[PDB]
């Protein structure tokens, strides 16, 4: 009787990292956003969870 | 040019569904094709919303 | 390589502020506190619910009769290893699950 | 498969005995299963529908041994009546499985 | 053209996240981009702020 | 019998330094502010610890 095994596994990873880009929070931004989204953020009837 | 990148920051996003990836998070909602826009110091030619 | 020199993606966070949320940007403060709240009391939970793992379980038991070591349960089931008189006389009897995948 | 006007004559199926008479619908096979077995005459019958895919059923098998109740396959429905009623050797069921 | 490195300093820091990393810390504070420069003595062609 | 084992490891780490960047922490360093990152600063309602 003869029995043979053999198990081989790898993992390899390899990351590449440039710019990051943040955003300051300031209140102004509001202005920068879009206007149609502007106005679907505001025309939200809160009044409504579904919504 | 625009910084690659400068699209996807502002982009609406749900921490829930995915880790972190565009395809977690819906619309970009700011105007930045328009804002006011500076060149990025450390490379030339590249230009991100003064923001 | 190259190509990611000239198109980066998005990969990853910056882990100091990764994201804001969103009714910061709201015009009001009521509109902003009932998003808030509805986020709190509502939608994350249901988000963090709705991605919950939902691991596999026991669909369920039932008991099989052979009597030997030889038995094997029912198509589809797994039985467990001891026997329910394991050192006593009688029948050996096993348990065996089904699970749900 | 589901071709273009299916047909079913098993959504239901029952095991009968002691040769008395089916309800009607239920279209009974005529051998008893337990001839020379001994114990009680036994038959099978089953009632012919229009295909849904999910009442008909899909697949159909037996169980059958030392006790008196057997555990049918996961899904699997048995059918009362124990298909050597009265007779020799194992306790023996038709079991029924349908999709949902 | 900018020094490398003036984007970084002024940069908002927290120092407990981790140890020296542009990813500890939020976003930069000051207008650098608009403040008077001066070129380094070392690096002809490179400028920073006269601060 | 035989059992054969090897072991082996290795660690390096390299460096490489240039220009560092000071700032005097000077009193006008206010003036060099961004200022909207100013005026979050200053209309912060310090009244409120979790603001
Ligand atoms: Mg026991």
């Amino acid at each position: 009787s003869l029995r043979n095994a053999e198990n081989e596994f790898t993992r390899i990873q390899q990351s590449i990292n440039l710019w990051s880009l943040r955003l300051p929070s300031v209140k102004s931004l509001r202005e920068l956003m879009l206007p149609h989204m502007r106005q679907q953020l505001d025309e939200l009837n809160v009044n409504d969870p579904k919504a | 040019t625009v910084l690659p990148g400068v699209e996807a920051i502002g982009l609406g996003y749900n921490p829930f569904i995915s880790y972190a990836s565009v395809n977690s998070g819906a619309v970009q909602l700011f105007d930045w094709a328009t804002a006011k826009k500076r060149e990025v110091p450390f490379k030339a030619g590249y230009f991100v919303p003064e923001i | 390589v190259d190509s990611v020199s000239a198109s980066p993606d998005f990969v990853d966070f910056v882990p100091t502020i990764p994201m804001q949320e969103i009714w910061t940007l709201c015009s009001s403060e009521a509109q902003a506190e009932a998003m808030r709240k509805h986020y709190d009391d509502v939608w994350a939970p249901a988000q963090s619910e709705k991605y919950r793992v939902k691991a596999n379980y026991i669909d369920q038991l039932v008991v099989i009769t052979g009597g030997s070591s030889t038995i094997e349960p029912p198509v589809g089931y797994s039985k467990i290893e001891y026997d329910l008189n394991a050192g006593a006389g009688g029948d050996f009897i096993y348990l065996c699950y089904h699970e749900q995948t | 498969w589901q071709a273009d006007r299916p047909k079913d004559a098993v959504t239901d199926i029952r095991i009968i005995f002691n040769k008395e008479p089916t309800p009607p619908g239920y279209t009974k096979l005529p051998q008893d299963l337990n001839k020379g077995a001994g114990g009680d005459d036994v038959f099978l019958c089953y009632k012919t529908e229009a295909y849904n895919t999910d009442t008909a059923i899909n697949k159909v098998t037996v169980i059958g041994g030392n006790n008196a109740d057997i555990n049918a396959p996961y899904g699997y429905l048995k059918v009362p009546g124990d298909l050597n009623r009265g007779a020799g050797g194992n306790f023996i069921y038709a079991c029924t499985f349908v999709g949902k």
